């Protein structure tokens, strides 16, 4: 469809700050608009609707509909980890809802004391299979994927030791080779200069 | 309660038929079908009011067939499946214009049931260097070599499922990105304190639910039939 336009992002927003999601629509006869939240494994869930020009607050969400400029917006105050999701803009066209392609939102964790480090982990079963773990880096470290078909690298992923109130990022790399060492594993990426590489 | 859909997953050889079912919320006069692929929105397929199918999109081609016989449940039939029919098929019902979605049916159309594989699973034990440096311990699970890409990974500590300290990759990545029916890989981390890991009575399982062939699927190989099944791997704690 060409009546709901939104940029795919991903948008990165610091934890606590306001996230701003925008969407434009091609037909000024449209009157009824929606924001749907879809977590990565899940179905779209409705979080806000707006049927007249103006503002609307519900908790941390603010939806805004501007008919003169033909845009609709969703503001998320006090961004949390749980807001990381895809946010779908949607307009009613007669009796059917039409969806935009969705904007992906990453709420970046506020890492108190970064301690970037690459560790190697070995299989619980055959202790010749191993894995490299890049962890404890700050939230604006970008992990670069492999352009080496024999090397697999996963993107950033934040975990919460909720009991100890400690968040931490990490990425994982492994290889069909096993002479492959973790020193040269993440080198296709820009990593902190003082990343700890133990021996 | 809520909108229900079945099956949750379907693998089909290209050229075969397939039928999905939606059970909406009973009070809703309106029913919708949508198709959705990753990084894209739900694309409209058709719209029911009571039993009458009032609207079809060009995405609902001739091979596509949707009915809501009793103005209640709905079925969507794709005949002679193509690879480009692989998607999540969403159902939604409405009392007016707000739409309420079911959990979907994930369809994978493969050239040949023989390219379906269960994951292999391995658990990687916390590094001694991390333990000494941070007083914490990260376990890593790897699930590799599965096709199609519908798995559910979970961590189980002493027989109970844990969510705190867990990070799983949002998507499985392709093992052969230049192959149309590439097998996939998935990784997950679980971080516990060093002292919880050094306890030798603590048991750590990474479990991967894989959704594979059906009991009435034709299996013509000698390697085991990759049916729906759990694969898991385990590790016990160790006191330095």
């Amino acid at each position: 469809q060409k009546e709901v336009e939104q940029n795919s992002g991903p948008l990165s927003v610091p934890e606590g700050a306001i996230a701003s999601l925008n969407c434009t629509y091609s037909d000024r006869g449209s009157q009824s608009f929606f924001w749907y939240r879809q977590y990565s494994g899940k179905s779209p869930e409705l979080i806000m609707f707006i049927y007249s020009n103006g503002d609307k607050e519900d908790g941390r969400f603010t939806a805004q509909l501007n008919k003169a400029s033909q845009y609709v917006s969703l503001l998320i105050r006090d961004s949390q980890p749980s807001d990381s999701a895809t946010y779908l803009c949607a307009v009613n066209r007669d009796d059917k809802i039409i969806f935009g392609k969705g904007t992906r939102l990453h709420i970046l964790p506020n890492i108190q004391n970064p301690d970037p480090a690459v560790y190697q982990l070995r299989d619980s079963k055959s202790s010749d299979k191993s894995v490299c773990l890049f962890t404890d880096f700050d939230s604006q470290t970008n992990v670069s994927q492999s352009k080496d078909s024999d090397v697999y690298i996963t993107d950033k992923c934040v975990l919460d030791m909720r009991s100890m109130d400690f968040k931490s990022n990490s990425a994982v790399a492994w290889s069909n080779k096993s002479d492959f060492a973790c020193a040269n594993a993440f080198n296709n990426s820009i990593i902190p200069e003082d990343t700890f590489f133990p021996s | 309660t809520g909108v229900s859909q079945n099956p949750r997953h379907k693998i089909t050889k290209r050229g075969q038929n397939v039928t999905f079912r939606c059970d909406p919320i009973s009070e809703h006069n309106r029913l919708y079908w949508y198709r959705q692929t990753l990084g894209q929105g739900p694309e409209f397929l058709t719209y029911f009011q009571n039993e009458a199918q009032l609207e079809k999109s060009r995405l609902l081609s001739d091979r596509f067939s949707a009915e809501r016989p009793k103005g209640s449940f709905s079925t969507l039939e794709i005949q002679r499946t193509e690879q480009g029919d692989s998607a999540m098929y969403l159902c939604a019902s409405s009392p007016d214009i707000e739409q309420y979605f079911g959990p979907g049916t994930r369809l994978t159309v493969t050239e040949d049931l023989k390219n379906v594989f269960p994951p292999e699973v391995a658990v990687f034990e916390p590094s001694e260097a991390e333990i000494s440096h941070t007083q914490k311990a990260t376990l890593v699970c790897l699930a590799t070599g599965f096709y199609p890409d519908h798995v559910e990974l979970s961590w189980w500590v002493n027989g109970k499922e844990v969510h705190s300290g867990v990070c799983t990759d949002p998507q499985p990545l392709k093992e052969q990105p230049a192959l149309n029916d590439s097998r996939y890989a998935l990784s997950s981390r679980l971080r516990v304190s060093a002292t919880f890991w050094q306890n030798p009575r603590n048991h750590f399982r990474c479990q991967v639910q894989f959704y594979g062939l059906s009991e009435n699927d034709e299996w013509t190989q000698d390697r085991a039939k990759p049916v729906t099944q759990i694969v898991s791997a385990e590790a016990w704690g160790r006191a330095d």
